[PDB]
RNA sequence: ACUCGUGAGAGACUGCCGGGGUCAACUCGGAGGAAGGUGGGGAUGACGUCAAGUCAUCAUGCCCCUUAUGUCCAGGGCUUCACACAUGCUACAAUGGCCGGUACAAAGGGCUGCGAUGCCGUGAGGUGGAGCGAAUCCUUUCAAAGCCGGUCUCAGUUCGGAUCGGGGUCUGCAACUCGACCCCGUGAAGUCGGAGUCGCUAGUAAUCGCAGAUCAGCAACGCUGCGGUGAAUACGUUCCCG
RNA sequence: AGGGGAUUGAAAAUCCCCG
RNA sequence: UUUUCU
């Protein structure tokens, strides 16, 4: 966990790319490479696609999901079994 | 009452012999009061390597470097005596840190 | 509520 | 061990009691190298010893590591394809030696709840020779008798 | 995977260290200025011998005694030579770079040198076992000289595959540490390859 | 006055003796204070028997380094060095009963690719 | 060691933990001492050698 | 005794007692025999309904134990199972969470060892 | 004065006595002595072997790429897992666990480092900077096993800590894939381990902590060292191995 | 018979486990 | 005692 003093991280990038997608009110899919910004309310009701190093997969940001870094919910690795 | 403590520090004993002879000298010369070469433990830093590149990590080897220190205390700092330590002419070997 | 959970921590 | 024998050790004396005996049963009972532990276990069982019996605890120890004390050994060979178990002599000490540890190693054995119990409730029963470690002579001294025929290898 | 270094082997005791300062702030400073220097100089001149470098530090004044085998070639009478390696030097910054030029008396007793030029010869056309022999009889004939012995290792005549030689002569005590020995080691450029040359010269023993 | 030393293994014991009764003062503390195990006491008390001269000397001491054991052997030592010097002749005794003998035997440099000192790791030749 | 290394740890990085060591002679990215700035290697050689003051084969 | 659905051992020291609570460890029994003023070192026959009465009422009144806990628990679990967190997908597929080596061991996890 | 620190020096040589020795080497005992017979341990690897290892430390002959097999960056991977091996660590408990009181080390490490008293926390730690380039200051005056006392009563347990949930702290631009540490809970396998097999001959084995290098942080239970407490056995070459 | 351990320089043979 | 091949 991130230490509290410092407050949850989310890079400039995303941050401000997700205010102007809120304030025109537009939702689109907005491409991060960032797997290491955490879930702020604010991100709460648009879509990402987030890279999983092979390509940008689909994420749907729910209230459930607050608190969670992105990259939480693009797996990386394939393993289908043996 | 002044007391000039005159560090000494070198890699190399006998040269650090060399240095307690020349200061030793230098201030009973000019007569001050010199408590002479007091002996400080020696430093050790070790750092075991392995010889070979690649595997063999069994086989190695210990360097080691040790540090003499030696301590002169030149009580009554006659202005002369003074003048002549910051005008000695040490080897490149030894360290003399004058505090 | 998992956004009140994240407010108190941080706000 | 191919050039000679090598030295022994000289065992000091127990303070208390004063027989190199009781120091001995310390260093069979000795384990992970804390002696103070041993000195009070072994101490200990003396002292209980002591108290269900009311006699003294050296004489009590002797006794008991004498019906423990095998004369009689098996040393196995295997010759000629065939493993035979074979009747030894013993010399005195690998006996003092062999009778202790049997003693400790029974010891450990027992259900008596604690060391310093089990110990004393078993030199105490090799006393009265009534305890497994009695038997386990007892098997020595049988399985040698029984095999009697080839001492002939005297090996 | 043998024989230590003999020089390294005897460092505390019969043989001396090849540079002199002392600094714990700044040691590290000063050892990558050595990788530096004697980078320099083993690429500059190797038409004239380099026996050693020993570098020495006092403050900002810094001292390099470069010991070679012949000092003309590494001065023009001109200065020409100490120009490019004192420039050279104030381009690596030791501040103030005090240059001297030692030539060895004896070439041949010098472990360095003698494989600098078994290597020479062995790398223009020479005959090998040529150019050991004649190296191991001329450090042979001088007083001081004791024992010597030769090892070139490689593809040697250009062959494929690795021959190794060696030649001796006199004593060559190794694990003898009262034993001064001197070694030096030199790989020589050929068209097939390079080749190792190895020279240990026992001159006499150091007591103390 | 009178001192001695007494090493072993890393313990320095330095020891006064003194003319007075069978007093033990060792670091500020009695005898069974310090070093509370009758082995250890024995040890300690073991060259003044050996002497029968038990009970003529208070003893003061400084003891450093070492451990419980290490620092009684050290004393030991310290204890019947000092009985040579009140009384030279007493040596023949002493030293045949070995409490003269400074004990050679120190922890071993533990030695690179084994585990420590003597013992190497497993080995399997599968 | 590729050179486009070796020169890129000699930059100043965009962020202070990105430095890394990699010794002087060599630039060898592992097993670099700090007081001498060599690798394992460089070091058991200029040691020997003789070049580095002070330090000298060690035995007890 | 009887304590908030537990059955106290027979004869243990109380702060071993409460320890059979599926909410309550050594601690928390330190921390609440401490704030009730029941000693530790009572056995479970000594034990009245008095302070049985305390007990659960302190306890109750400050800390979730047993069926409550556990359905929270579970509740957790199924939730970041639900929203396809990574360690959703752990949890899922029966393997280690917290990003430990599933090479060798984890047979914690994996439960006993089938062989092929 | 005693240590101790580091310089110089003495001291172990079969030198002295007894016996065997071909009157030779050498061996069995004794004395003196701190030590007795290469006192203990290191460093020290002969000629060569094995086409052993390494063109990824480096250097390099030849061949290949040169619009990529160069190079710059973000993200990912090197941590995946139905398995099988290998070296380690913690265990399976009473010679033990847990709480309280108390005694003894050696070596080391430290500049944009080591960081004290004090204050805030339950605790990782926070706030603060005494003082030190260090036989001085800091790592607390240094330990842990030890000893004294209390409790636990042989049980899948006050044994065991894996796993999992919640809650945190610190390092870093950044702890999701992938950090360590602390708090609360959770509480699995495991009852000394088949065939087989490994280490060790005295301060050794066994067990107990401590420091270091690499390092912002750490996968450290690793590696290199330091000391504490400290055993058993060796009749002897028939057998296995070299 | 087969799978996994074990002896083996590597295989057979042998020895333990298994479905 | 028993020990096949590479
Ligand atoms: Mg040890
Ligand atoms: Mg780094
Ligand atoms: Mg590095
Ligand atoms: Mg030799
Ligand atoms: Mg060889
Ligand atoms: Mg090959
Ligand atoms: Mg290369
Ligand atoms: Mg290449
Ligand atoms: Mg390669
Ligand atoms: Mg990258
Ligand atoms: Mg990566
Ligand atoms: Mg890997
Ligand atoms: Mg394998
Ligand atoms: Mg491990
Ligand atoms: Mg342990
Ligand atoms: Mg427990
Ligand atoms: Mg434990
Ligand atoms: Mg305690
Ligand atoms: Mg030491
Ligand atoms: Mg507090
Ligand atoms: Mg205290
Ligand atoms: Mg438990
Ligand atoms: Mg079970
Ligand atoms: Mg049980
Ligand atoms: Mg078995
Ligand atoms: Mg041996
Ligand atoms: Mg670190
Ligand atoms: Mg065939
Ligand atoms: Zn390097």
């Amino acid at each position: 966990p991130r230490s509290l003093k410092k407050g949850p991280f989310v890079d400039d990038h995303l941050l401000k790319k997700v205010d102007v997608q809120n304030e025109k009110n537009t939702k689109q899919v907005i491409k991060t490479w960032s797997r290491r910004s955490t879930i702020i309310p604010d991100f709460i009701g648009h879509t990402f696609a987030v890279h999983d190093g092979r390509k940008h997969v689909p994420v749907f940001v729910t209230e459930a999901m607050v608190g969670h870094k992105l990259g939480e919910f693009a797996p990386t690795r394939t393993f289908k079994g043996h | 009452g002044q007391k000039i403590r005159i560090r000494l520090k070198a890699y190399d004993h006998e040269a650090i012999d060399a240095s307690a002879r020349k200061i030793v000298e230098t201030v009973t010369r000019t007569g001050a009061s010199v408590v002479g070469p007091v002996p400080l433990p020696t430093e050790k830093n070790v750092y075991c390597v392995i010889r070979s590149p690649h595997k063999y990590k069994d086989s190695r080897e210990h360097f080691e470097m040790r540090t003499h220190k030696r301590l002169i205390d030149i009580l009554d700092p006659t202005p002369k005596t003074v003048d002549a330590l910051m005008r000695i002419d040490l080897p490149a070997s030894v360290d003399v840190n004058i505090q | 509520g998992r956004v009140a959970r994240f407010e108190k921590r941080y706000g | 061990p191919r050039k000679g024998p090598a030295p022994k050790r000289p065992l000091v004396n127990d303070p208390v009691y004063g027989s190199q005996l009781v120091t001995q049963l310390v260093n069979k009972v000795l384990l992970e190298g804390k002696k103070s532990l041993a000195e009070r276990i072994v101490y200990g069982a003396l002292e209980q010893a002591r108290e269900k019996t009311g006699t003294d605890p050296v004489v009590t120890l002797k006794r008991a590591l004498d019906n423990v004390k095998p004369a009689l050994e098996v040393r196995s060979r295997r010759v000629g394809g065939a493993t035979y178990q074979v009747p030894v002599e013993v010399r005195p000490d690998r006996s003092t030696t062999l009778a202790l540890r049997w003693l400790v190693n029974f010891s450990r054995q027992r259900r008596e709840k604690t060391m310093v119990e089990r110990l004393a409730n078993e030199i105490l029963d090799a006393s009265n020779g009534l305890g497994a470690s009695v038997k386990r002579r007892e098997d020595t001294h049988k399985m040698a008798e029984a095999n009697r025929a080839f001492a002939h290898y005297r090996w | 995977g043998q024989k230590i270094n003999p020089h390294g082997f005897r460092l505390g005791i019969t043989t001396e260290w090849k540079s002199r300062w002392y600094a714990d702030k700044q040691y590290k400073d000063y050892v990558k200025e050595d990788v530096a220097i004697r980078k320099l100089l083993a690429t500059g001149l190797e038409r004239a011998g380099i026996a050693d470098v020993e570098i020495e530090r006092t403050r900002d004044r810094v001292r390099v005694d470069i010991h070679t085998a012949r000092p003309g070639i590494v001065i023009g009478r001109r200065g020409t030579e100490a120009d490019r390696i004192r420039a050279d030097l104030e381009k690596l910054t030791g501040k103030q770079v005090q240059l001297n030029i030692l030539e060895v008396k004896n070439p041949e007793s010098q472990a360095q040198l003698v494989a600098q030029g078994v290597a020479e010869q062995l790398s223009n056309r020479v005959a090998f076992r040529r150019a050991m022999r004649k190296a191991i009889q001329s450090a042979m004939r001088q007083p001081n000289v004791k024992g010597i012995r030769v090892q070139c290792s490689g593809r040697l005549g250009g062959a494929e595959m690795s021959r190794s030689e060696f030649y001796r002569e006199g004593r060559v005590p190794l694990h003898t540490l009262r034993a001064d020995i001197d070694y030096g080691l030199y790989e020589a450029k050929t068209t097939f390859g390079r080749i190792g040359v190895k020279v240990w010269i026992y001159k006499g023993d150091i007591v103390g | 006055p009178i001192q001695t030393v007494g090493r072993r293994k890393e313990a320095v014991v330095r020891v006064r003796l003194v003319p007075g009764t069978g007093q033990f003062n060792l670091d500020g503390r009695t005898l069974e204070n310090y070093f509370p195990n009758k082995v250890h006491q024995q040890l300690i008390k073991a060259p003044l028997v050996t002497v029968d001269r038990v009970d003529q000397f208070d003893i003061y001491a400084h003891l450093d380094g070492g451990g419980p054991s290490g620092q009684a052997g050290a004393l030991r030592l310290a204890i019947a060095r000092a009985l040579i010097l009140v009384q030279p002749e007493d040596r023949p005794a002493l030293k045949k009963a070995g409490f003269l003998t400074r004990d050679p035997r120190a922890i071993e440099r533990k030695k690179y690719g084994l585990k420590k000192a003597r013992k190497a790791p497993q080995y399997s030749k599968r | 060691a590729k050179k486009a290394l070796v020169h890129k740890a000699n930059k100043k990085p965009k962020f202070a933990v990105r430095a890394y060591t990699r010794c002087n002679k060599c630039g060898r990215p592992h097993s670099v001492y700090r007081k001498f700035g060599l690798c394992r290697i460089c070091l058991r050689e200029m040691a020997h050698a003789g070049e580095l003051p002070g330090v000298q084969k060690s035995s007890w | 005794a009887r304590l908030v659905g537990v059955d106290l051992p027979r004869d243990k020291r109380m702060e071993i007692a409460l320890t059979y609570i599926y909410g309550i460890g050594r601690t928390r029994s330190n921390e609440i025999l401490a704030a009730t003023g029941i000693d530790k070192n009572m056995r479970t026959k000594d034990l009245t309904d008095d302070q049985v009465t305390v007990l659960r009422d302190y306890i109750e009144g400050n800390l979730k134990v047993e069926g409550d806990l556990r359905r929270e628990v579970q509740a957790d679990i199924r939730r970041k199972i639900e929203i396809g967190c990574y360690q959703g997908l752990r949890h899922r597929r029966g393997l280690p969470v917290r990003g430990q080596r599933t090479k060798t061991n984890a047979r914690t996890r994996k439960g006993p060892k089938r062989t092929i």
